[PDB]
């Protein structure tokens, strides 16, 4: 019926209103602190005013570090944008790094704009052209005008083309008996299809049939918008959406990742400063996620340094599972958690626990009821020990084939000898390195 | 086709409650691994889960791409089957994050219901008006059954189909209105003026009879990749096949999954997952893993399945060994497949299911001196030996390959064991690690 | 990118069900009433009615006197129009409809002897078949409490 | 309450706009980034 | 304009002195580093000189004692129109432009040229528009009745005026500013009627004004260059200029310079960083920094005798000796309690956070314990603690929430170092497991 996949049991931090989080409720067993951290955090990016705030999840391996993540993303839900990250994406063949980790800085802060449209929009009745003195003078276009006649609910307008405006009409193949939709602000022409006045099934192009649009021919509307600054940065970099030259080829190369000058966000800057100024757009700062960011080398985590000190870029949540490890790109240095210590200087860290026995049995009880199976006590039992002597992570993915030898004997229940040949015929890292060390030929 | 490696393989072999046969399907012994992957194909089948890592493990010549093969067999058509080596990552256009990600995406289908209407009818009448510069193209056609008549208007490319394999007005042809397809039947006037050129020798066919019009469900599938492709710029038709997919941007990504999201809600289109099988897995860097160790925890994920032939060894990227060459993040997420040596027994019927995929009759003592060569030796050079010594009989003229021809091939074509013996007996013949070598035989 | 009929029609299950119920009631050749509350909700159907280019009329409070007298003679004369738009207490009071069965109340819920005149209005003498009284309806919402009011007034007004 | 509108790109210009025998109606749009 | 959050050095509104060059205790600010102010003072007085060009200082000390602070008090009191360029160390290894060339941009983009010129505008409000047309569109006729709140007066229009007030339809009621010359025609709003909102012109109608451009040197480098516009400015593929492009536009500017047509206006370059950059970067800035065309560079770093990159030896600062004695080094020190109280509530005025005194008196104990920027940090944590209890005053257990919440680096470091086993090390060996 649905799908799930190492996750989706989980919906929330699951707080009070006081911020005191339950022992389990919302998908999540224990981590009591960092639950609580994670609320106030929450609380912190719903505050709306702090810009550049760093926090980093620290912990060893299956703690629940993307899970917190997961859960604060739920938590702020799809109102405000949240930009997961790993931290290979960054070196790209196409950009340096530095600008690839701007382009992800400027992709988690909002906008919210109502934005008003002048349309004409209506039925086809007439389209006539009307022809230039000289057509071969080189210099001007073959026609002049044209003349249109837009027919709609309660109205009939005439309109006197730009052949400017003709050209995106007649690129969408516009003819008598059509219906069309001019937006006025950038001259794109929408062919909604045939009117259904005329006849119906005579036609041999699977076309779609619709009747006169209601209200008057001309129109103005308010349309609300949700934008990033980004979107911003790259429809003026690569400048398509006008009917001039430059922007018309702008849509047929092939696109391609540049380096977007300081000066163009500037620009972009002052042009939504002016937006927010007269009460139409509204500013969303937002959450940017990096996991595995111990994988990040020294030239990004310097120009990090310089980009956290910035007046715009949002909170950004990190991740990690090294005790004493080197930083890539460095020869000798050993700081924590992979992150260089001026970096460190600046975040706030988060430290993640490792689970109990208990803990463990009821996590395998809610992926168990989760994923739509019924498990024998005895058979949790084992489970349980079983995850206590190897791994979270290596109970919790054998549950599946347990369901699917249970299956395979007309059966609905997991028992001990099903869970006894899941684990004859799956092994996990343990056994395997056993078996690796005793033998012949590097098996 | 030509005879692969693994051409006599179809399928696994498996029972109806997953307990594999001795002898089946091509595949002998390695019960174990192959009740392991009937369970893997069971939970493919069911399409409820996402994201699952399996990881095949053990010596050189054991059947792991075997198995592979056999699982891909099983799979059946319509569920994607995206099968990689490890080297293809690295590449001067995309990065190794984008490349991952196409291989994943590549192998989730979507099924697409469709609604079509086929028209089946002769021609009568083609009217077709055409500007001056021969670009804005309209027209008329009359076409009839033996029941009714109907004048329908063409549009562009209907004309530019018409024009393709002209059709002369008392042709029998076919109409898909979904698909855009012409298809000339054949023809039935069987009219007598004929111009010296043209000439529709079509085969002779009576004129349709019935309905003119039939509507029809149709059902086809197309891949995520393909989707984000097509969406991505005006000619992504043309980088399907030119591979010409630069760095595809997120937002694209995101919209194709919320209007995927969207058509399964409107029951338009159905999600059917794949697997995608990476061999030789251990030639990536850490920062794939690293990719990878993230990307397996989306919804959108299929069923990955990894081959390893290594032992304790160095992981790409780093300084320090790793069981199998993976990092024990990676390990820690995957459920791995233990694959075991042969006997004799096992290569035996090994080497006779190999000989009669290549169509070459054996001999008893042929065979038993084939089964002791890989004994010793491994198993896939007496694989190997077995066309070697039919050509050998072939040149004899006797179809049935003998002892001698064997020992002929045995001797013509060396081992490893065997030429690494010659290179350390004449070790100054050959040039060696700090290139020296003594050519002259003075 | 234009709003999309089958989004619009998709998006709301009440009228999900309703696309669904059409397909084998045009299929087996029927007459249908559907009957309504509000303005709004009849200022929709014949959108979806135009998707299917169904021959629809509709009867409101706002309909001139004399179009009530020819589209009731037009029902009783014509067999192939087949969907009758109806509001609550216009259609439901004294109108033959006799040659009708399958009325489908949408929201009719807003008391039940306004209900009980609107099902007086079908189920007459002269239907030659069957009558199905079909009653599509959200679980689990106001229209819950709402039926269990209808369903506490239909027993004292049956007892009684 | 709120019927679905024309999904279409937010138009990053400033155009001829009216503050309300034919109408005359000429492409004007322009970048508001000015160089 | 220019909007903004909260940034960390967004309570530096400039560098604090008097008319002596002389640091108050607290102004604009700035507390402390009373003889780092001083020199600061000092080269802000070089760029608003002018005289000399290719100076070098260098700002070294240890981290988060006001070095990236002074840069920005600096950038603050220069003012506006006068170039300021700040990268980092790490921002110049592009793929698409060599390390040379994207520092030699960085050079040019901080000396300008400013250029005055007059224009002559008519803003005034519409009081009517009449337009007469034929039937085929051949001859246009227009008057247009235009108003201030001085004058008023009708215009007869020729036929680009009739097709320039078509485009851009204006109605009557509205504020226009008509340029003759371009024909460009913006409209301002609509005035004050009820029957945007903006304030009718006074004055003439005809007005001349004169405009001041301070245009830098790498934008008319790249207008120069015919291989590309000047969208390249935007959109950033400027791609290897040349130099002889460079040296016409070196001569012409010295060509405009004497005939008193344009002026010369110096700036600063920042390298935030500067520790990063290659062996062949300080190459280039050792002969960079003697041209007449060359801005005042000051470099930051907190790095002491590290390894030069791109070589295997130790320099001080990371630094090679040669660049090293082509700058003067100005040094920062550690802070007090006292200045490390008054950072903190200036940090607390700007966040508009209400502390209490013993919660001060708390913040700066673990301030000058572990960090400056951990108690900087933790101040606005606790203010949500507070808000989630219903009270507005920041008290001293919830400095201690945060502080039981939040760890700092020793910490870290002592729990990491106690529970090893449990994370991976250089060598990648962990245990997942808890029992055995
Ligand atoms: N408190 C919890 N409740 C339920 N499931 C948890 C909890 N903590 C961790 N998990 C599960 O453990 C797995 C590993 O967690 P994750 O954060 O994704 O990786 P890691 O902890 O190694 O960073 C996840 O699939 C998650 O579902
Ligand atoms: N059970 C089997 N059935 C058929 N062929 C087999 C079997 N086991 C091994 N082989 C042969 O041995 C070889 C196994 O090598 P390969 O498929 O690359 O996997 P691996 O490298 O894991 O051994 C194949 O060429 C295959 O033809
Ligand atoms: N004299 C000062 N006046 C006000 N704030 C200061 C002063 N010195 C340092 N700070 C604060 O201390 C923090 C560290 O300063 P900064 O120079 O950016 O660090 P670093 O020295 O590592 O570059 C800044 O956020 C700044 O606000």
């Amino acid at each position: 019926v649905t799908r799930t996949a190492a996750h989706t049991h989980i919906k929330g931090l699951g707080l009070d209103e006081s911020g005191v989080a339950k022992r389990v409720e919302g998908g999540f067993v224990g981590q009591i602190e960092a639950r609580e951290a994670c609320g106030v955090i929450v609380d912190l990016i719903k505050a709306k005013k702090m810009s550049g705030r760093a926090i980093l999840l620290a912990g060893g391996p299956s703690t629940g570090k993307t899970a917190l993540a997961l859960a604060i993303s739920q938590e702020l839900g799809p109102k405000v944008p949240f930009c997961p990250l790993v931290g290979s994406e960054l070196y790209s063949v196409e950009v340096k790094k530095t600008e690839t980790l701007m382009e992800n800085f400027r992709r988690a802060i909002g906008l919210r704009i109502k934005e008003t449209k002048e349309v004409y929009e209506g039925e086809v009745t007439e389209l006539t052209p009307e022809d230039a003195e000289n057509p071969l003078g080189g210099y001007g276009k073959t026609i002049s005008h044209v003349i249109v006649g837009l027919k709609s609910a309660k109205g009939t307008k005439t309109l006197r083309l730009d052949p400017t405006i003709y050209e995106s009409i007649q690129r969408e193949k516009v003819s008598i008996g059509d219906v069309i939709y001019i937006e006025a602000n950038t001259g794109a022409v929408k062919r909604v299809g045939r009117s259904d006045a005329y006849a119906t099934e005579f036609d041999l192009e699977t076309e779609e049939y619709v009747p006169l649009p209601k209200g008057e021919v001309h129109k103005k509307k308010e349309i609300v918008q949700d934008v990033t600054l980004h979107d911003l940065d790259v429809a003026n970099a690569r400048p398509q959406g006008g009917q001039d030259v430059i922007s018309m080829m702008g849509q047929l190369l092939k696109p391609k990742k540049t380096e977007i000058t300081e000066k163009l966000r500037q620009e972009v800057n002052k042009v939504v400063a002016k937006y927010i100024d007269q009460g139409v757009a509204e500013l969303i700062p937002g959450v940017l996620f990096i996991d595995e960011v111990n994988m990040l080398d020294i030239e990004i985590f310097t120009y990090l340094n310089k980009a956290l000190e910035s007046n715009i870029a949002p909170v950004v949540v990190l991740a990690s599972n090294r005790g004493m490890t080197t930083v890539r790109g460095t020869e000798d240095v050993i700081s924590p958690h992979g992150v260089p210590p001026d970096l460190i200087d600046r975040l706030l860290i988060v430290r993640t626990l490792p689970y109990d026995k208990d803990e463990i049995r009821t996590i395998i009880e809610r992926r168990a009821t989760v994923e739509r199976l019924q498990v024998e006590s005895s058979a949790l039992d084992l489970l349980a020990t079983m995850g206590t002597e190897t791994s979270l992570r290596y109970a919790l993915q054998l549950l599946a084939p347990c369901g699917i030898l249970a299956q395979t004997s007309n059966r609905k229940e997991i028992v001990v000898n099903d869970v006894n040949e899941a684990k004859l015929l799956f092994l996990d890292a343990k056994r395997s390195t056993k078996i690796l060390e005793t033998s012949a030929n590097y098996l | 086709s030509l005879i692969a490696a693994h051409s006599h393989i179809t399928g696994l072999g498996l029972d109806e409650n997953l307990q594999p046969r001795p002898t089946s399907e091509g595949m002998v012994g390695q019960l174990q691994a192959r009740r392991a992957a009937g369970v893997i194909l069971k939970m493919v089948q069911n399409g409820t889960i996402a994201g699952r890592a399996v990881l095949v493990a053990g010596p050189p010549s054991t059947g792991k791409t075997a198995l592979a093969m056999g699982v891909s067999q099983s799979l059946g058509k319509d569920v994607p089957f995206t099968a990689i080596a490890g080297s293809e990552i690295f590449s001067l256009e995309l990065s190794k994050t984008e490349a991952l990600t196409q291989a994943f995406r590549k192998s989730i289908g979507i099924k697409i219901k469709e609604e079509t209407e086929l028209i089946e009818g002769e021609v009568v009448e083609i009217q077709i008006d055409r500007s001056i510069t021969g670009g804005h193209k309209q027209g008329k056609l009359t076409i009839k059954t033996t029941d009714m008549e109907t004048i329908y208007e063409l549009g562009n490319k209907m004309i530019d189909g018409l024009t393709k394999e002209k059709v002369l007005a008392g042709d029998v042809i076919s109409i898909d209105k979904a698909s855009g397809k012409i298809t000339k039947l054949g023809r039935s006037f069987a009219r007598s003026r004929d111009y010296d050129a043209m000439g529709a020798d079509t085969r002779f066919v009576q004129c349709p009879e019935g309905e003119l019009q039939k509507r029809k469900t149709v059902v086809h599938t197309v891949s995520l990749h393909e989707i984000d492709v097509i969406n991505s710029r005006t000619q992504g038709f043309l980088a399907l096949f030119t591979g010409d997919t630069g760095e595809i941007r997120s937002e694209v990504r995101d919209q194709i999954n919320t209007k995927v999201a969207e058509w399964k809600e409107e029951g338009k289109a159905e999600i059917v997952p794949g697997v995608l099988f990476i061999d030789e897995v251990h030639m990536l860097d850490i920062e794939c893993f690293s990719f990878i160790n993230r990307a397996l925890e989306d919804e959108f994920a299929p069923i990955v399945m990894m081959a390893t032939n290594r032992g304790v060894s160095k992981t790409r990227g780093t300084n320090y060994k790793s069981p199998h060459g993976l990092p024990l993040d990676l390990l820690d997420r995957s459920i791995i497949i233990t694959t075991k040596s042969y006997n004799e027994q096992e290569i035996k019927t090994i080497l006779s299911i190999r000989a009669q995929e290549e169509e070459v009759e054996l001999s008893s003592d042929a065979l038993d001196l084939l089964t002791k060569t890989g004994v010793e030796t491994s198993l896939r050079y007496s694989s190997n030996l077995i066309s070697v010594a039919q050509q050998i009989a072939m040149k004899r003229k006797n179809n049935t390959v003998e002892v001698e021809d064997v020992k002929r091939a045995y001797l013509l074509f060396l081992d490893s064991a065997r030429s690494v013996k010659y290179v350390q007996e004449n070790e100054s013949q050959y040039i060696d690690d700090q290139g020296n070598v003594q050519i002259s035989i003075a | 990118s234009m709003p999309s009929m089958d989004r619009f029609i998709t998006e709301s299950a009440k009228l999900r069900k309703l696309d669904e119920l059409l397909v084998k009631l045009k299929s087996e050749g029927h007459r249908v009433l559907i009957y309504f509350q509000m303005t709004k909700m009849m200022d929709l159907m014949e959108e979806y009615l135009t998707y299917r280019q169904y021959n629809h009329i509709r009867l409101d409070g706002s309909s001139k006197l004399e179009d009530r007298r020819d589209l009731v003679h037009d029902w009783q004369t014509n067999p192939e129009i087949f969907v009758f738009l109806l509001s609550t207490r216009a259609g439901g009071l004294g109108i033959n409809l006799t040659a009708a069965d399958t009325v489908i109340f949408y929201d009719s819920d807003w008391n039940p002897t306004i209900d009980s005149q609107a099902m007086d209005r079908a189920h007459r003498l002269g239907q030659t078949r069957q009558v199905t009284v079909y009653r599509l309806l959200v679980r689990g919402t106001i229209e819950e409490r709402m039926r269990d009011r209808a369903k506490q007034k239909e027993q004292v007004q049956q007892v009684v | 309450f709120e019927r679905a509108d024309v999904d279409s790109p937010f138009s990053f210009t400033t155009f001829g706009k009216t503050t309300s025998k034919f109408t005359d109606l000429i492409y004007s749009s322009r970048n508001p980034i000015k160089y």
